[PDB]
């Protein structure tokens, strides 16, 4: 009985298969995969953020040269100044007049904000996805477990034993190289660690926040300062930090395809709906019931009464149900044309009871199988009017 | 030091204070990991590692360690104890044989467990060397100071003890160790929980049809599966193990060096090892073509090695590499 | 490797203790009649089926387990290096991490 | 499975939570004893290596 199933991947919404065990009574199942939380492989490759010009103050000899040394300092740039005269509280102080020498320098260091406001490059492998998925199953009726993909991870969380996947849309949203900066995320083409062009994106490039060293290509470029006063002329491109966040592009949660959601948490892209996932799951089989205490069903009678041809459980059909014992009968039709809200149904000693359900197709011809009973609920359907409210319930969408 | 039932207690299943639980023939230092019932190291108070605390009656007997004997197929010899534990340096065994001496009688504890000792590296020896090299073996230290891991020791339950169970001239007569709390009452009905003093049993008389109990839980024990519960609660008692696995690097194995001979483009190795070395190799060609083979008996093999090269792996001796052109 | 650190049984002298699934990892548990327990006075239990021994077992991770252990992975790709030295030209060094 | 490898799988070392596909079953003490027989595989990974 371990119930296989094809199975489309899309969140927010039950899929209610059926056991169809040999012997015993069949089971509904409610199989809705309320997450699809992805978490590829990926590298931190570099953080990035704007510099900060954090001068060291400058050397002033009053009487010849002071030789630069190019000092380990990330992007040090320094270069030595004659022709001074620095006024410094008292007019200038440095009695020469041309021999009065100025040493500026200058380095690059990654910001306070470096730390805390920062983008961040990934090269994003594929990994594996992942899900809360819900079964309010059979007669247990609860589990919330979080699951994988990979087609042989079990997850006893519960009483259920389920092996989901591996999906075959491997679309992975994101792209080989992303950029990610705070919550949107950046599927972008950053240059590199190392090799940033000044002005470009990663300008700076730090490995991370605490890592000393970096890569400043900011074409830091110091000037000598004016008419003999004290200052460093540091002449320098803003950073592609400060760009990248006022002429960039889009973010993935707004311009992803195939529908996803974006988290800076573990680098998950959630709800992506998108292809089928080949789910499997063995039951315990405590949870059946024998086949000879459910009411058998048969020699009843289905239609619809006002099918709606929508997305919204509008479809309703009554059923003349002809059970031989009395109580519950879950219930499913095998098709896909019909999805149906109820997936268990009470019965008296052959009643009637509607239940709700949604379609696709004008003349719905869907078997229904009341607990080892089918039928054909064929019929016809009307269109809405009110269309403009979240994702639907039908999803099975074909030739009409 | 707790009390439980060893196995084969020299006639057959005794009640050894030395029972034997928890065997960790798991390293391989030539060392076992052992858990006595019994509690030596320092004395019931306060003073030296090397006395010798077991239980003998409902009593400790804080006493000297003078002939301790762990052993197995040969005798093994101590490494250290703390606790209600020992780290000893045994060879294999099917089976682990504890005792000590008090001096009155033998008073030993024996147990089944597999035990082996394989030395880390290629080599399959039985025993640790003298010499070789020195690589990453897995083993238990000499050491206390030790808190890498805890084990739960909250109480013991009850115990047997019929010795109180004597007979008041008609009638049988509970006492009590110090005040300790007896759990008392007897087939027929009389006094139905018992914590008290010394009491008497007004209505049955048959000292083998009552509840001799020691609910004496001023000092835990170790959560035996030897032990009956205590009952009542789930006491504290948190508390470490000393002789944690540890990365040593055990003075280690080595297989005599190989009688490398030249062929075209193969090496004829004329080979005699001192115990099983498992041998391997890699054609670093894509086709990686690799071999295994364990060899105890001296033999001449053969190497298929290729243009750009192979290397060649005489046990935990360090892995050589060719040129055959 | 496991370690079947046993938790130390029940044992009810007369009538039954029926076992609960506790949560621990593998929580084996299976009451048990029909016992006399010698334990140090001889038997102590005064019936004699009506005494009762509940065993449970769970596993647990070895001390081992920390220390000595498989770790399984799944692998991607990921990126290769290598700590090139160039003893450039007349520059004559460099080994530097790529 | 039992005795295979991976009998049992801890996501890491601290977590507390694992599977233990062990077989262990509990059998009944002897002739009135104390003890606790655990029938149980030698583990998948005393096996493997």
């Amino acid at each position: 009985y371990e119930h296989t199933a094809v199975m489309p991947n899309k969140v927010g919404i039950p899929y209610k298969a059926l056991v169809e065990r040999p012997g015993y009574a069949p089971v509904h199942l409610q199989i809705q995969l309320v997450n699809t939380r992805i978490i590829p492989s990926t590298n931190l490759e570099y953080i990035t953020c704007k510099y900060k010009t954090k001068v060291p103050s400058p050397v002033v000899k009053c009487c010849g040269a002071t030789q630069c040394t190019s000092k380990p300092h990330p992007d040090y740039q320094c270069q030595v100044f004659t022709g001074v005269y620095p006024f410094m509280w008292g007019g200038a102080y440095c009695f020469c007049d041309t021999e009065n020498t100025q040493m500026s320098e200058a380095y690059v260091e990654r910001s306070e904000e470096c730390s805390i406001d920062h983008a961040k490059a990934y090269k994003v492998h594929t990994g594996t996805v992942q899900a809360m998925v819900n079964i309010t199953y059979g007669s247990v009726s609860w589990r919330s477990a979080d699951v994988y993909v990979n087609g042989e991870t079990p997850a006893k969380i519960g009483d259920a034993k389920l092996i989901i996947g591996p999906l075959s849309s491997a679309w992975s949203p994101f792209d080989n190289k992303v950029v990610v900066y705070g919550h949107e995320v950046y599927n972008y083409d950053f240059p590199e660690y190392g090799t940033g062009k000044a002005g470009s994106f990663g300008d700076l490039q730090s490995r991370t926040s605490t890592s000393n060293d970096l890569y400043a290509n900011t074409n830091l470029k110091l000037q000598r300062p004016q008419a003999g006063i004290v200052h460093t002329p540091f002449t320098q491109a803003p950073s592609g930090f400060e760009r990248w966040k006022r002429d960039k592009g889009a973010p993935l949660n707004d311009v992803a395809p195939f529908g996803c959601s974006i988290a800076l948490e573990p680098l998950r892209a959630e709800n992506c709906a998108v292809g089928s996932i080949p789910i499997s799951i063995d039951i315990p089989d405590a949870a059946f019931t024998r086949i000879s205490e459910t009411p058998t069903v048969s020699d009843l009678e289905c239609k619809i009464t006002e099918c709606t041809y929508a997305s919204d459980f509008g479809g309703i059909a009554t059923v003349a149900y002809k059970s031989s014992k009395a109580g519950n009968c879950p219930i499913h039709s095998p098709s896909g044309v019909a999805v149906i809200k109820e997936n268990d149904v009470t019965l008296a000693e052959s009643g009637s009871f509607t239940f709700h359900f949604s379609t696709a197709n004008i003349h719905p011809a869907f078997k229904l199988q009341v607990c080892t009973s089918a039928v054909t609920c064929k019929g016809d359907c009307k269109p809405p009017k009110d269309h403009i409210v979240d994702y639907p319930a039908q999803h099975t969408e074909s030739f009409t | 030091p707790y009390i439980a039932d060893c196995p084969n207690c020299g006639h057959s299943r005794c009640d050894s204070p030395i029972a034997i639980e928890e065997v960790r023939g798991d390293a391989h230092a030539g060392v076992i990991r052992i858990q006595t019932s019994a509690m030596f190291g320092l004395k019931t108070d306060g003073v030296d590692l090397a006395y010798m605390s077991f239980m003998n009656g409902k009593t400790q007997k804080s006493i000297k360690i003078d002939n301790l004997h762990v052993r197995t197929s040969a005798p093994c010899s101590l490494v250290s104890h703390h606790g209600y534990y020992i780290l000893a340096q045994c060879p294999p065994g099917d089976t682990v044989t504890v005792g000590f001496h008090d001096g009155p009688n033998r008073h030993t504890c024996t147990v089944a467990h597999k035990v082996e000792f394989r030395p880390v590296g290629r080599e399959k020896y039985r025993h640790p060397p003298e010499h070789g090299v020195e690589l990453p073996c897995n083993r238990y230290t000499h050491k206390r100071a030790d808190q890498g891991h805890y084990v739960e020791m909250h109480q013991p339950g009850l115990v047997a003890d019929h010795s109180l169970l004597s007979i008041h001239s008609a009638k049988v007569k509970i006492t009590v160790p110090s005040g300790a709390q007896v759990k008392y009452y007897c087939k027929c009905p009389d006094v139905r929980e018992g914590i008290t003093s010394s009491d008497h049993t007004t209505t049955c008389t048959d000292v083998k049809q009552c509840r001799a109990y020691l609910i004496d839980n001023k000092k835990w024990v170790y959560n035996s599966g030897r032990l009956p519960r205590g009952e009542g609660d789930t006491f504290k008692g948190k508390l470490h193990v000393p002789f944690v696995p540890v990365k040593a690097k055990c003075i280690a194995t080595l297989a005599p060096e190989p009688l490398v001979e030249h062929k075209h483009r193969t090496l004829i190795l004329h080979l005699h090892p001192d115990h099983p070395t498992l041998l391997t190799t890699r054609s670093l060609g894509s086709d990686a073509n690799p071999t295994r083979q364990w060899i105890e008996r001296p033999t001449t093999v053969n190497f298929t090695v290729t243009g750009e090269g192979l290397e060649y792996t005489w046990g935990n001796h360090p892995p050589k590499r060719v040129w055959a052109q």
